[PDB]
Protein backbone atom coordinates (compact mmCIF):
# COMPACT_ATOMS: atom_id res chain seq x y z
CA UNK A 1 0.00 0.00 0.00
CA UNK A 2 3.14 2.59 0.15
CA UNK A 3 3.35 5.12 -1.96
CA UNK A 4 2.85 9.28 -2.36
CA UNK A 5 -0.13 10.53 -4.36
CA UNK A 6 -0.04 13.65 -6.74
CA UNK B 1 31.75 10.49 4.25
CA UNK B 2 28.18 10.45 2.17
CA UNK B 3 27.66 6.86 0.40
CA UNK B 4 27.35 6.87 -3.28
CA UNK B 5 24.82 3.51 -4.50
CA UNK B 6 23.71 3.23 -7.85
CA UNK B 7 21.42 1.62 -10.28
CA UNK B 8 21.45 0.15 -13.68
CA UNK B 9 18.26 0.34 -15.32
CA UNK B 10 17.17 -1.47 -18.27
CA UNK B 11 13.69 -0.88 -20.40
CA UNK B 12 12.28 -4.53 -21.24
CA UNK B 13 15.98 -5.82 -20.60
CA UNK B 14 17.85 -3.91 -22.94
CA UNK B 15 20.23 -1.90 -20.81
CA UNK B 16 19.57 1.85 -20.94
CA UNK B 17 22.17 3.42 -18.51
CA UNK B 18 23.24 3.90 -15.32
CA UNK B 19 21.85 6.58 -12.35
CA UNK B 20 23.74 7.21 -9.23
CA UNK B 21 22.80 8.23 -5.71
CA UNK B 22 24.07 10.41 -2.64
CA UNK B 23 22.92 9.19 0.11
CA UNK B 24 22.37 12.23 3.21
CA UNK B 25 23.78 9.76 5.53
CA UNK B 26 24.84 13.05 7.58
CA UNK B 27 20.97 13.92 8.34
CA UNK B 28 19.74 11.04 8.56
CA UNK B 29 21.43 7.96 8.87
CA UNK B 30 18.94 4.55 9.25
CA UNK B 31 16.89 5.78 6.27
CA UNK B 32 20.33 6.20 4.52
CA UNK B 33 21.73 2.55 5.25
CA UNK B 34 18.83 1.21 4.80
CA UNK B 35 18.84 2.19 1.34
CA UNK B 36 22.36 1.54 0.96
CA UNK B 37 22.85 -1.77 2.60
CA UNK B 38 19.88 -2.97 0.17
CA UNK B 39 21.25 -1.53 -3.26
CA UNK B 40 24.20 -3.34 -2.22
CA UNK B 41 21.78 -6.41 -1.38
CA UNK B 42 23.92 -7.93 1.12
CA UNK B 43 20.96 -9.24 3.38
CA UNK B 44 20.28 -11.65 0.66
CA UNK B 45 17.50 -9.34 -0.18
CA UNK B 46 17.45 -5.99 -2.38
CA UNK B 47 17.07 -3.56 -5.61
CA UNK B 48 18.62 -5.81 -8.36
CA UNK B 49 16.28 -7.01 -10.60
CA UNK B 50 12.99 -5.18 -9.30
CA UNK B 51 11.68 -2.84 -11.26
CA UNK B 52 10.02 0.34 -10.91
CA UNK B 53 5.78 -0.71 -10.68
CA UNK B 54 4.77 3.25 -10.80
CA UNK B 55 5.63 5.83 -12.62
CA UNK B 56 4.20 9.05 -12.75
CA UNK B 57 5.34 11.64 -15.56
CA UNK B 58 6.36 14.69 -14.57
CA UNK B 59 5.85 13.59 -10.79
CA UNK B 60 8.06 10.28 -9.80
CA UNK B 61 9.02 7.24 -10.09
CA UNK B 62 8.80 4.35 -7.75
CA UNK B 63 10.48 1.27 -6.81
CA UNK B 64 11.98 -0.69 -4.04
CA UNK B 65 8.79 -3.23 -4.42
CA UNK B 66 11.14 -6.81 -4.64
CA UNK B 67 9.25 -8.73 -2.78
CA UNK B 68 5.56 -8.40 -4.10
CA UNK B 69 6.78 -6.39 -7.74
CA UNK B 70 3.00 -4.31 -7.71
CA UNK B 71 3.21 -1.65 -4.72
CA UNK B 72 2.57 -4.02 -1.65
CA UNK B 73 5.59 -5.51 -0.41
CA UNK B 74 9.25 -4.68 0.21
CA UNK B 75 10.78 -5.01 3.38
CA UNK B 76 13.93 -2.76 5.41
CA UNK B 77 16.86 -4.53 6.64
CA UNK B 78 15.64 -3.87 10.25
CA UNK B 79 12.78 -6.54 9.42
CA UNK B 80 9.03 -5.30 8.39
CA UNK B 81 9.11 -1.09 8.58
CA UNK B 82 10.60 1.11 10.41
CA UNK B 83 10.31 4.79 11.93
CA UNK B 84 10.44 8.18 11.00
CA UNK B 85 13.94 8.95 11.51
CA UNK B 86 13.11 12.96 10.79
CA UNK B 87 11.75 15.30 8.48
CA UNK B 88 14.88 17.56 7.87
CA UNK B 89 15.09 17.29 3.95
CA UNK B 90 12.64 18.79 1.77
CA UNK B 91 11.66 17.58 -1.92
CA UNK B 92 13.63 20.18 -3.65
CA UNK B 93 13.29 19.28 -7.33
CA UNK B 94 14.10 16.35 -9.47
CA UNK B 95 16.47 13.76 -8.65
CA UNK B 96 15.48 14.04 -4.87
CA UNK B 97 15.44 10.45 -3.58
CA UNK B 98 12.63 9.84 -0.79
CA UNK B 99 11.06 6.99 1.13
CA UNK B 100 6.91 5.97 -0.25
CA UNK B 101 5.25 5.12 3.41
CA UNK B 102 2.15 4.08 4.13
CA UNK B 103 1.60 6.85 6.32
CA UNK B 104 3.42 7.69 10.06
CA UNK B 105 6.27 5.57 10.75
CA UNK B 106 5.86 2.99 7.94
CA UNK B 107 9.21 3.36 5.78
CA UNK B 108 10.36 -0.56 4.91
CA UNK B 109 12.06 -0.61 1.11
CA UNK B 110 9.72 1.43 -1.00
CA UNK B 111 10.88 4.78 -2.50
CA UNK B 112 10.57 7.00 -5.59
CA UNK B 113 12.55 9.21 -7.36
CA UNK B 114 11.44 12.76 -8.19
CA UNK B 115 11.12 13.78 -11.54
CA UNK B 116 10.01 17.63 -10.45
CA UNK B 117 9.72 19.39 -7.51
CA UNK B 118 7.12 17.48 -5.15
CA UNK B 119 6.62 20.15 -2.30
CA UNK B 120 3.39 19.17 -1.12
CA UNK B 121 5.08 15.52 0.07
CA UNK B 122 7.21 17.49 2.23
CA UNK B 123 6.75 16.84 6.15
CA UNK B 124 4.86 13.43 5.12
CA UNK B 125 8.01 11.70 3.08
CA UNK B 126 11.63 10.94 4.55
CA UNK B 127 13.90 12.76 1.96
CA UNK B 128 17.14 10.96 2.33
CA UNK B 129 18.93 11.17 -1.13
CA UNK B 130 19.64 12.81 -4.57
CA UNK B 131 20.44 11.66 -8.04
CA UNK B 132 24.32 12.66 -8.49
CA UNK B 133 24.58 11.45 -12.05
CA UNK B 134 22.48 10.05 -14.78
CA UNK B 135 19.20 12.01 -13.97
CA UNK B 136 18.81 11.79 -18.09
CA UNK B 137 17.71 8.04 -17.65
CA UNK B 138 15.18 9.53 -15.40
CA UNK B 139 14.43 11.22 -17.74
CA UNK B 140 13.85 8.89 -20.48
CA UNK B 141 11.65 6.34 -17.91
CA UNK B 142 9.38 8.76 -18.08
CA UNK B 143 7.38 7.82 -21.46
CA UNK B 144 7.28 4.71 -19.82
CA UNK B 145 4.49 5.44 -17.02
CA UNK B 146 1.28 6.32 -17.71
CA UNK B 147 -0.60 8.91 -15.57
CA UNK B 148 -2.33 6.77 -13.46
CA UNK B 149 0.70 5.27 -13.31
CA UNK B 150 1.12 1.74 -15.13
CA UNK B 151 4.24 1.55 -17.15
CA UNK B 152 3.94 0.44 -20.76
CA UNK B 153 7.02 -1.17 -20.71
CA UNK B 154 8.96 -2.60 -17.91
CA UNK B 155 11.49 -0.44 -16.30
CA UNK B 156 13.98 -3.02 -14.20
CA UNK B 157 16.99 -2.55 -12.16
CA UNK B 158 19.43 -4.67 -13.59
CA UNK B 159 22.32 -3.85 -11.80
CA UNK B 160 23.42 -1.71 -8.82
CA UNK B 161 25.56 -1.24 -5.80
CA UNK B 162 28.14 1.21 -3.52
CA UNK B 163 30.41 3.19 -5.34
CA UNK B 164 32.12 5.15 -2.54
Amino acid sequence: HAGPIA
Amino acid sequence: VNPTVFFDIAVDGEPLGRVSFELFADKVPKTAENFRALSTGEKGFGYKGSCFHRIIPGFMCQGGDFTRHNGTGGKSIYGEKFEDENFILKHTGPGILSMANAGPNTNGSQFFICTAKTEWLDGKHVVFGKVKEGMNIVEAMERFGSRNGKTSKKITIADCGQLE
